[PDB]
């Protein structure tokens, strides 16, 4: 069972994307896009960074995005994090 | 910043590719520092925002133990952790990890004789291999050759190849000798 | 002379390349019938002899005679080893060798770790004039020069590769000649790359599967001194067969996992060793008669070397083996102790071994 | 052929019972659970037959004076002053015994080879009861599995 | 087995919804679409 809840770990990160849960072959259908999305576009590690650049950043400094990260992070509104879509499917037709 | 938004909101512009070629040197230096993330917007569409990753923050983060954090927090939130609850529990990570990345950078304020004594036993014993070659007395054993034999033939090769397998056996017991006095 | 010994020295190597692996279990079999034959061997008589019974009367010759031959075949096979599978080795090592030149400039910009003995032993090889001897790659001086001739310097780098300075503007200008012949020993000494050769004998002697072969001529040696060494070259089929393969990496896939529970159960016993060196003294008598009685936990050392061996062996545990507690002022504790040594160390760590084996086959 | 000669020896009947595996399909599977690794089985005990005839050459040179088996003291039974008994001996009590071959063979306190042979009978126990055995079951549960 | 199976049961009900029978994908086209879904368009307690 242990060894079967890792395999399930590895896998499920190899495959999905963490933060908005796309499968990679839609990624892929570009060469290198899933590894390019989970380590460029949806990066866990930057998500993280930016929360922490929001809260040293003084709150009247706040650019609009910023402010608006920072109220639903206050008020624990998780909706700022995308879910089901990303900049490449927003953009199909129009990026490429 | 700038020119990277403008990059990455034209895919094909000419004139911004232009720039960027007249721009690697400082985007290069900058590549670590810029931080990008997707969010949905007010607008109802997913936006790119581009921020600030400081060196200290990085170097955090890229500590062993956070990164032993990190495959925990992935494993837990994998393994039991819901898809409702999931980005709240990713939050809850992101905060506890950047609470004490900030107490780690607060605080941190301001064999060889072994591989030695390998390389002295194959240098040492090579060279003895290589003193029999540079003696020029291998016209002095033409005696016997020029009086061509297959069986002469066959005996050289043999002796050669005899010859390197006594030296790796020499080269085996100065190893044994070398890590008995090295340690002594 | 020059023009048909190599030519003959090449046919030999031909065909022990072709013929290794052939000579290879060919040796296998050589080593199951000596030790066929040394199980019919009997010790008979201040020194002791062995002597070879033999029913038909002619077995010592005959093993005499399968001593020597395997004692040949396994020096054939080190003469394929050296023939067949060393230019690809060489090969891999001088790939990897130009690529670490070429791509991370590892002479160049950095330098090795000094932990490294290939990456300390190759420096070496750069600056030999007969690099890439086997790497097809015959630019690769050329290119690094070209990568890092502005920044490091010219000289610098080619000095470094050996590239000849004030000589290859002078061979792009008029040459030299000068009159040389193969028939021309002194020229063919001349000719041969002593550095080169030096490199890759290092690379020959820190090759693992070298080594296990000369491990191999070695044993086969003594065992014309004594006989019973023939029996360590069955370890060979392990190798020799695939099938077994299977098997035995069902240990070695875990062996780490083994190794730090077998050392988690000597922890365990000896923390047993401790409770009983303490509090459980008298129970540890072995004696037959009473009059002088061994006692196995007066020395905690003794103690351990006891719980060791007869406790762990033993199927029931401790108490099988030490005495009984029958009307004794702990003999609540006393079981208690037997009962959780049976079920950590007996049942559980023993399970721990099995469920690690049988996963690794999963 | 079996039933024929059952009426010569009325005894022939008992094989007609190894019939059950081809009558019965849910024996099958039992059976399976064994014939499907059968190779990797034989493979095993030839292997377990190779690592004890290596104890074996081990013990015919270094430990012989710990082989004796008779009750009496007037005359010893050795079992491994010739190899073929010795290896007859480590592969007939040695194996099937619990502990190994140290549980049956004398015991070494106080004697030179003392460590030496704790060494022996420890890594015979840890080789052969403990690991080939659990190679056996862990064959036997991959098939089922 | 035992366990196998649980894991089949607890991954079936993950990725197809025990009413329709569409996978959880299509829904999560839009956020939460598969919980959405599967808490209030096709919901067993519901049907009962
Ligand atoms: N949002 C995401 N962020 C990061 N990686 C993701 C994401 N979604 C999917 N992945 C995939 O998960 C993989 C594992 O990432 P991660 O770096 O955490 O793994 P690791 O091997 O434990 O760490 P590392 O090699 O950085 O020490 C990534 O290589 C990537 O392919
Ligand atoms: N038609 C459906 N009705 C309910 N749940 C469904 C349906 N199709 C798929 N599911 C999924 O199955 C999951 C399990 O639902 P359920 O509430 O029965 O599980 P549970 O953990 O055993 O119960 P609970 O948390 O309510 O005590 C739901 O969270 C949902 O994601
Ligand atoms: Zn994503
Ligand atoms: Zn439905």
């Amino acid at each position: 069972e242990l060894r079967d809840q890792q395999e399930q770990v590895k896998e499920d990160m190899e495959t999905k994307c963490f933060i908005c849960g796309i499968g990679n072959d839609y990624f892929d259908t570009v060469p290198h896009g899933f590894e390019t999305h989970t380590l460029q576009e949806h990066n866990l590690a930057n998500y993280l960074f930016f929360l922490m650049y929001l809260i040293n950043k003084d709150e009247t400094e706040h650019t609009g995005q910023e402010s608006y990260v920072w109220k639903m992070y206050q008020e624990r509104c998780w909706e700022f994090f995308p879910a089901g879509d990303c900049f490449r499917k927003q953009y199909e037709d129009q990026l490429n | 910043v700038l020119l990277t938004n403008l990059s990455e909101h034209m895919p094909n512009d000419t004139r911004l590719q232009t720039f960027l070629e007249l721009a690697e040197s400082v985007l290069n230096y900058f590549q670590p520092f810029l931080g990008r993330i997707e969010i949905m917007g007010s607008a109802k569409r997913i936006e790119r925002v581009y921020f600030e990753i400081s060196e200290s923050s990085r170097t955090q983060w890229e500590k062993p133990q956070v990164k032993e954090s990190k495959r925990q927090f992935i494993f837990d939130v994998v393994n039991e952790g819901g898809e409702k609850e999931k980005m709240e529990l990713f939050v809850n990570f992101c905060e506890d990890t950047i609470f004490e990345m900030q107490l780690a950078a607060q605080i941190s304020e301001s064999s060889i004789l072994t591989v030695r004594s390998a390389l002295f036993a194959l240098r040492y014993n090579i060279l003895t291999l290589m003193r029999m070659l540079s003696l020029k007395s291998l016209k002095k054993q033409m005696k016997k050759v020029k009086k061509m034999t297959v069986k002469d033939m066959v005996t050289a090769f043999f002796s050669s190849y005899w010859s390197i397998f006594m030296t790796l056996l020499h080269f085996v017991a100065s190893v044994f000798r070398g890590f008995f006095r090295i340690i002594c | 002379f020059w023009k048909k010994i190599i030519a003959y020295q090449q046919k030999l190597l031909n065909y022990f390349a072709r013929n290794f692996y052939n000579m290879r279990m060919l040796a296998l079999f050589v080593a199951f019938a000596i030790n066929f034959i040394l199980l019919f061997y009997k010790v008979s008589t201040i020194a002791v002899h062995y002597v070879l019974e033999e029913s038909s009367g002619y077995m010592e010759p005959t093993l005499r005679i399968l001593a020597i031959l395997h004692t040949v075949i396994s020096f054939f096979c080190i003469i394929g080893y050296y023939c067949l599978k060393v230019p690809l080795v060489i090969f891999k090592r001088e790939k990897e060798v130009a690529r670490k030149l070429e791509f991370d400039g590892l002479y160049i910009t950095e330098q090795p770790s000094e932990d490294d003995i290939k990456g300390q032993w190759d420096r070496l090889v750069i600056n030999t004039q007969s690099f890439p001897n086997n790497y097809w790659d015959k630019f690769v001086k050329r290119k690094v020069m070209d990568k890092y001739g502005e920044f490091y310097g010219r000289d610098r780098i080619s000095e470094l590769l050996g590239m000849d300075k004030a000589a290859l503007d002078f061979s792009d200008a008029r040459e030299k000649k000068k009159p040389k012949k193969d028939s021309s020993l002194s020229a063919v000494l001349n000719s041969i790359d002593v550095k080169y050769q030096m490199w890759k004998l290092g690379v020959v002697f820190t090759d693992n599967s070298f080594l296990y072969l000369a491990w191999y001529m070695t044993m086969s040696v003594l065992g014309h001194y004594n006989n019973f060494f023939f029996a360590a070259h069955l370890l060979d089929i392990a190798m020799g067969f695939k099938t077994l393969r299977t098997i035995l990496s069902s240990v070695t896939h875990n062996g780490k996992q083994l190794v730090l529970t077998v050392g988690l159960l000597a922890v365990v016993v000896y923390l047993y060793t401790v409770v009983a060196f303490n509090f459980f003294r008298k129970f540890y008598n072995k004696s037959e008669d009473g009059d002088t009685p061994d006692m196995k936990c007066d020395d905690m050392l003794t103690c351990y070397m006891f719980h060791m061996y007869v406790g762990v062996r033993a199927g029931g545990g401790i108490g099988d083996e030490i005495e009984d507690p029958a009307g004794d002022e702990y003999e609540i504790y006393r079981i208690i102790f037997d009962i959780t040594f049976f079920f950590f160390v007996i049942v559980i760590l023993l399970a721990i071994i099995q469920g690690l084996i049988i996963d690794a086959f999963g």
